[PDB]
Order: structure tokens, then sequence, then C-alpha cells
RNA sequence: AAACAUCUCAGUAUCGGGAGGAACAGAAAACGCAAUGUGAUGUCGUUAGUAACCGCGAGUGAACGCGAUACAGCCCAAACC
RNA sequence: ACUCGUACGGUCACUGAAUCCUGCCCAGUGCAGGUAUCUGAACACCUCGUACAAGAGGACGAAGGACCUGUCAACGGCGGG
RNA sequence: GCUUUACUGCAGGCUGUCGCUGAGGACUCUCACUCCGGGAGGAGGACACCGAUAGCCGGGCA
């Protein structure tokens, strides 16, 4: 589907409507710190590591929307649910 | 499964040793302090029960009696002569270096002194093409060249007993008595008549490897059967 | 001033520099060609000897006992096993090889007493440690106020149930405090946890 | 041939005899060592804790 | 664990080596109710199924302290001779 | 162990006396060889980060793989139109 | 019990790296180490072996 790249909608920060800018989120990169990241490397030994075993899921069909709505004033940005969207574009 | 039949083997166990007990001599060159002066006298001409060829007692001038790898031609009250002045006969032993091209040379050594390793079996020979102050290059029966150390001895003439593979056994009663004389286990039963237990190509409704014959140099013992890591296979091309 | 002593451990401190280094690599030598268990007149680290109760006296010996290095020599599975026990490459043994030296050697001298041990060097495959064994029967021992304590019956084969320091250090008894939970007053004791 | 019946006509090599250590019949002669005590393997006696319950 | 691989059964069964009438431990490079505080070590009661672990599933699981029992504190190496 | 052995050896397989013979196929799988370039781990090395460290990235790149070739008395195949 | 391009691992083989390990991306040497030689000495040589680790293959085995 197609979506508008500027709006005006609520910010939850300023309480009052804006001018929100949406964008796709781009992922973060892993420190390889997290706890988790150490019970990997603690808990894993000779044979079967149970867990950390275990390989990559799979995919759905379509995937939710991931997007961020960023305040045109305030800078500040904030998340909505979202919904199954085969593709999404923005206009502008 | 269980072990294949190569894998019982390695365990050394009475079925599949040599019959050692049985054998005559470790033919091995002579020890010389240095000098040549060591000659000695053909006394008989025995079969060695290892080889299936001829040997030759001989005794040297210091009174040792001493079995020895029988090149072709030896008889008995013949003069052997091992040492770095041994004449250029059939039957005496010397250094490469000593030795002149062209010869043809049996039991040759490996390293200067090991005894001989090189060419000992029956009617096979050695051919000593080139020699240097360091290199000795000599042609094994195989067919490759071999570089060695001038120093090391070696026998002129062609080993004994040449000829033997050219009438066959005929029958299984032949093959057996000599076989009996070998390190060997036989019969052989082929890996497709057996069980998928026993063997990789075992199992089926029908006799025929389950997967193709050529394997890899890494396969495990156990597994390394059929054709290793042939290059190449069959006739054609 | 400093003792002699000090230099014989100030020394020692570097195997792999100096004058010991190249006097390693000319013994290791000799070392390689005795056997597993060799009785040496003199320890080689005087200071280390005296330091862990050596004295130039009747019924004090010394032995330089040699050591594979590496991992467990292990044998694999020869029945079902889960893929948690299946290994044998990574598996070492928790007992160290000081303390293996240490037992190779109270075994050669029977009616000896090991009184504590340390390291010598090492080449790319085997281990030697110095041990020094007591004669608790010697009366030159029996009469030594700062001795006759290993002439009890009770540290019989003292080597043999952990009691030397390289066997109470290994048996995880070094701390007084935490962490040690699982090995005083004895692994044992403790099911076999620490 | 039969396993059974005419395979037990066979039987007349001796091997387990009366122990010199443990009076046991169950000295081997042809290997000289007592299935029962040990003798001639160990100067132990030989022992099991499977040879009883084990919290017994 | 209603399958099963980590986990669990379990450091159990069993095996190798060894001591004693009891073993082992033991006079802090401790503790850390953080203190102007405690004062070798075992063990019993408790702390507590708590803290902690764990396909964070099923399961697993202490310690300090406290109340008791019994109490006991010493010898070398080196310096200088 | 083979081996008191050394290629006229002995190991690993297939077929199964003699006689007449044994065609076509290397795409897949296997084995083997080569390989500009691509891919390819760890240590050491360089950058960032951290008064250190975790960590992130880079350079280099072995066997192996991609890619190319040889091979069917190697697994096997020898159709529709 | 058996099979395999089922899942997960474990031996084994190949390969890099560190230790043993030394003198002057290609090279010489000798002194460790290895092998031949009864010995003198020869060959090989900082490699190989062995210890550690990393990648690949890996129903040979669980
Ligand atoms: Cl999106
Ligand atoms: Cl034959
Ligand atoms: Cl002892
Ligand atoms: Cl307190
Ligand atoms: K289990
Ligand atoms: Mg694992
Ligand atoms: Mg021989
Ligand atoms: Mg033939
Ligand atoms: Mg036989
Ligand atoms: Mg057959
Ligand atoms: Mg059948
Ligand atoms: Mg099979
Ligand atoms: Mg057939
Ligand atoms: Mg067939
Ligand atoms: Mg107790
Ligand atoms: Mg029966
Ligand atoms: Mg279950
Ligand atoms: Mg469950
Ligand atoms: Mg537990
Ligand atoms: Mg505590
Ligand atoms: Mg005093
Ligand atoms: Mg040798
Ligand atoms: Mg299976
Ligand atoms: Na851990
Ligand atoms: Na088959
Ligand atoms: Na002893
Ligand atoms: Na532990
Ligand atoms: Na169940
Ligand atoms: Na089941
Ligand atoms: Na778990
Ligand atoms: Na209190
Ligand atoms: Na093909
Ligand atoms: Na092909
Ligand atoms: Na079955």
């Amino acid at each position: 589907m197609q979506m508008p790249r500027r709006f005006n909608t609520y910010c939850p920060h300023c309480n009052e409507h804006q001018e929100h800018e949406v964008e796709k989120v781009r992922s973060g990169r892993q420190t390889g710190m997290k706890w988790i990241d150490r019970q990997r490397e603690r808990n894993s030994g000779i044979g079967n590591d149970g867990k950390f075993s275990k390989v990559p899921g799979g995919d759905k069909p379509t995937k939710k929307t991931d997007l961020k709505y960023r305040c045109g004033e305030c800078g500040k940005a904030h998340l909505r649910e979202g919904w199954r969207a085969g593709r999404l574009e923005f206009q502008e | 499964g269980r072990r294949i039949q190569g894998q019982r083997r390695g365990r050394g166990t009475s079925t599949f040793r040599a019959p050692s007990h049985r054998y005559k001599a470790d033919l091995e060159h002579r020890k010389v302090e240095d000098g040549d002066v060591i000659a000695g006298t053909v006394v008989d001409i025995e079969h060695d029960p290892a080889r299936s060829a001829p040997v030759a007692a001989v005794e040297f001038e210091d009174g040792d009696r001493r079995l020895i790898l029988a090149p072709e031609g030896v008889g008995v009250g013949d003069e052997l002569q091992v040492g770095v002045s041994a004449e250029i006969a059939p039957g005496n032993t010397l250094p490469l270096a000593e030795i002149p091209e062209g010869v043809p040379v049996c039991n040759v050594e490996s390293s200067p002194g090991d005894g001989g390793k090189f060419a000992r079996a029956s009617g096979v020979n050695a051919q000593l093409l080139t020699h240097d102050r360091n290199v000795a290059v000599v042609k094994l029966p195989s067919g490759e060249m071999k570089r060695l150390d001038p120093q090391c001895r070696a026998t002129i003439g062609v080993v004994a007993g040449g000829g033997r593979t050219d009438k066959p056994f005929v029958k299984a009663g032949n093959k057996h008595h000599k076989m009996k004389a070998r390190g060997t286990k036989w019969p052989n039963v082929r890996g497709v008549a057996m069980n998928a237990v026993d063997h990789p190509f075992g199992g089926g409704g029908r006799q025929h490897p389950g997967k193709p014959k050529s394997i890899s140099r890494n396969a495990p013992p156990g597994r390394k059967v059929g054709d290793i890591a042939s290059k190449r296979t069959g006739r054609g091309g | 001033a400093r003792s002699a002593y000090s230099y014989i451990r100030d020394a020692w401190e570097n195997p792999g520099d100096g004058q010991l280094a190249e006097l390693q690599w000319q013994r290791q030598q000799e070392w390689r060609n005795e056997g597993a268990v060799e009785r040496i007149e003199r320890p080689t680290r005087l200071d280390k000897a005296r330091s862990q109760g050596y004295k130039a006296k009747q019924g004090v010996i010394v032995a330089r006992v040699s050591v594979r290095k590496g991992s467990a020599r292990k044998r694999r599975h020869k029945a079902g096993r889960r893929s948690k026990r299946q290994g044998v490459t990574r598996i070492t043994r928790r007992k160290d090889i000081q303390r293996v030296a240490e037992e190779r050697a109270s075994r050669t001298f029977p009616n000896l007493r090991v009184l504590n041990s340390y390291s010598v060097g090492q080449d790319g495959r085997q281990k030697w440690h110095e041990v020094i064994l007591i004669d608790p029967n010697h009366p030159a021992i029996q009469n030594d106020d700062d001795l006759s304590w290993i002439c009890a019956d009770d540290q019989a084969d003292r080597v043999f149930r952990g009691l030397t320091g390289a066997g109470r250090r290994n048996r995880g008894l070094s701390g007084k405090g935490k962490g040690s939970e699982k090995t005083r007053p004895s692994l044992r004791s403790n099911g076999g946890k620490a | 041939t039969g396993a059974g019946t005419p395979s037990q006509g066979k039987k007349n090599t001796t091997t387990h005899t009366k122990c010199r250590r443990c009076g046991e019949k169950s000295y081997h002669t042809k290997k000289k060592v007592c299935s029962s005590c040990g003798f001639g393997k160990s100067a132990k006696r030989r022992d099991y804790e499977w040879q009883s319950k084990a919290g017994e």
C-alpha cells in the first residue's frame, strides 16, 4: 500500500497534534554483551547445547508494519500498532 | 554395525599374522667396518618361505654363515664380495657410487647401511641411471625415479626366481598353499555379498554397492573401502 | 643483605631468560634420557626446596619426575551415551600434572612419604617436577622437631589422600571464605561438587 | 550336529580346579587364575561391590 | 522432563588408589547483619526452598549471620649468627 | 599387525573357468587434479571503543566450496516427440 | 537391529595457528628434536613428531 511521508497527527509527548514524519525502523546492531550472549558462551560445551543448538524459525507470508513516528517539532518519536502489509511505500 | 575385516586385521591376531616362526632369515646386507676385504663362499642354495624365491647360504672369511638375497645366476662354490672395492660381478654388494650405470641392481638400501629395501621380489630389478657426488638416481621396478645417497649399498643383478608370475594357479588349492605362507586372510568374500552390518557395501535385495566406490582419502577406517582416493577408474579414455 | 638463596629464586622467575635458559636447554637433553623417576643428590632449586621443608640431612630424599603434557588420555565410549558424555578430546583430568608426579614418585619409594614438590620446567611434550620425600623411619628424622610430624601413622600415604600441599590446593582448599562451600572440609563430604 | 546333548559328549577337559589360595573349585588350570579369589592375577583378594545390593 | 538433545536421574551405581580408630578440616591474602562490628575448624538447629541456576520448562539450590556442641593454639623458610 | 615382507610386493574393491565379446553417456552423485577471480576460521596485525577489558570493524586468507577439467570394468542412465 | 543428502553430536582425516623453537614473501645454517649407522659418523632439521586450538570433511560411531 501507499503512505504519506509526513502528516498531521497526535504527538503523545507534546500532547497536541503536529506534523510527524514516518520512517521504517532500521535494525540496530547487537553488542554481544547482553546476558543472553554470556549464557550462550557459558552454557555451550561438549555435545548438544540445548536451546543454543536451535536455529532460526521462519517467515509469515506477510509482515506487519514496523514504523517510527517522529514529531516534527519536539523531535521525539513514538510507536504504533502495525498492520499486515505485503508492501509499504511512501509518498514524497 | 560391526568392525569390517580390514579393521580386524590391525589387531594382529593369529589369522592375520605371518607364520614368522617358519621363516628362515631376515635378508640384509652385512656390516663391514670398512675396506671391502669381506668375501665369502656360496655354500648352498635354499628356498625362502617368505618370498617364494631362492636364497643363498654363504660362509665368510671371518667364520660368518648367513643367508643372502640371491640374485639370478649364483651357484654353490661361487665367491662373493661385499665392500667399496667389491668386483663388479653378479651377486656382489657395493655402494651405488662404485657401481657402473646401466647395470641392473637389486636389494637397494634407502638409507646407507639400512640393509636393503627396494627391488627384492622374484626376478625384479632396479636400474642405476645417474651418479653425482651427491645424488644417485635409480629407477625402481614400479617405474619411479628415486634419488639416493651414492653411499647406499646394493647388489648387482636381477633377483632370482624371475617369471614366477607367468604360471596361473589354476586351482584354489594352489592359492591356498601359497597363502598359508603369508600373513594374509584368504579366501576373499566380496563386500557386496555381506550384510549391511558387516560392510558399507552390504545389504540389498540384490548385490550392488550402495553408493559410489571411489572413497575420500579422509574417510575413516571402517569406511575406507572400495576404490581408495582413485584419480580415475575403468579402462576407457 | 640478600641471601645467596634469593638469587636462585630470582633466576627461576624467568626460566626462559639468562643463564638459567641456557642451563635448561642443556639439562633437559639429559633429562629426556633419564627415566620417569630419577633420584637426585641435590635439588635443582635450593631456595624452593628449603622453603618447602628441605634439609641437607639423612632421611631427606629428592627425585625428578617426568609427566606428559596435555588433557586426559581417554578412550571413547563403547556403549550408549548422551551427546554430553560422548566427549574424548576436550576432557581433562581433575588432578593436576604436579600431583600425578608426586604420586609416581611416592610409589617408587614405598617406604617414603611426600613432603612437597615444585616445578623445574617443561619442553613441548612433558613437564618435570622435583619431589621431596622423607624416610619416616630414620632416627635422624624422628628426632627432628621440624619434621618428625610426618612420622605419625596418620601421615601414611598422605599423597594418595590429597594431604599434600599441591593436593590441598587442587582440592580447592586455599580459600577460607567465599567459593569454598563445596570444598572444605572435604570434596567427598560435600557430595563431590567442588 | 546338535549343539545340545550330542555336543555334551566331548566334555572331558579339566579347567576349573580346587584353588590353593581360597579352596574353591575355581582355579582355572589352563589360565592359572582363580575366578573366585583372583589368585594368579591379584595379590589382593577379588571382591566387587556388585556382589550385594547397593545399600547393603 | 508425560517425546527429546541442555537439564534430570547424579557426581548416584560401579571401578582405580589409600588412612585411621575415627578420618578429613583448621588458626584468615577470612567475614562484609558496612561496622566504633565478628574472629581457627568440624558438626547439630536455623537462616531457606530464601539468594542463585534453568529448552527461565521440568527441575535444581547455597552462604554470611544466629542459637548450640566442643574449644587451642603453634612450627618453619629468610634477615642476623 | 601387515613384516624374517619391498611393486614378479600387499593393501582395498568389483566381476567370477574357457570361447566370442564387452557399444553410447561426465548433466546429477562420488573420487581426483587445477584454479585469474569469488567465498573461506582462529592467532598475530591495523582502526574505533574502554585510563584496561568486553565488543564492533578492517587487512590477510589454509584446507574446503564456487568455477574448470579428468574418470563409468565409479554410483548409475540408455526416454517422449 | 539396520539405512540415509532426518535432527544433534562424537571419533578419525585434511588444513591454519601457538608451544617445543635456535643462528644468518623468498632463503641459508645448526644447536634442540627425529631417523639411519655398532661406532665414528650420515640424512633430515627448526620442519616433522608430540601438546593446544581453529576451519572443512566426517552414519566409521552414539
Ligand atoms: Cl514497514
Ligand atoms: Cl599371490
Ligand atoms: Cl606419601
Ligand atoms: Cl559478623
Ligand atoms: K538421559
Ligand atoms: Mg556443543
Ligand atoms: Mg627385515
Ligand atoms: Mg592375479
Ligand atoms: Mg595364515
Ligand atoms: Mg569372493
Ligand atoms: Mg546374504
Ligand atoms: Mg554401514
Ligand atoms: Mg551379481
Ligand atoms: Mg553386482
Ligand atoms: Mg566430615
Ligand atoms: Mg549355542
Ligand atoms: Mg522422558
Ligand atoms: Mg516440556
Ligand atoms: Mg545437582
Ligand atoms: Mg557469605
Ligand atoms: Mg627453631
Ligand atoms: Mg629406530
Ligand atoms: Mg544411527
Ligand atoms: Na559456568
Ligand atoms: Na549392498
Ligand atoms: Na611412598
Ligand atoms: Na564445582
Ligand atoms: Na514420559
Ligand atoms: Na521414546
Ligand atoms: Na537447562
Ligand atoms: Na544479629
Ligand atoms: Na556424470
Ligand atoms: Na562427474
Ligand atoms: Na532388532
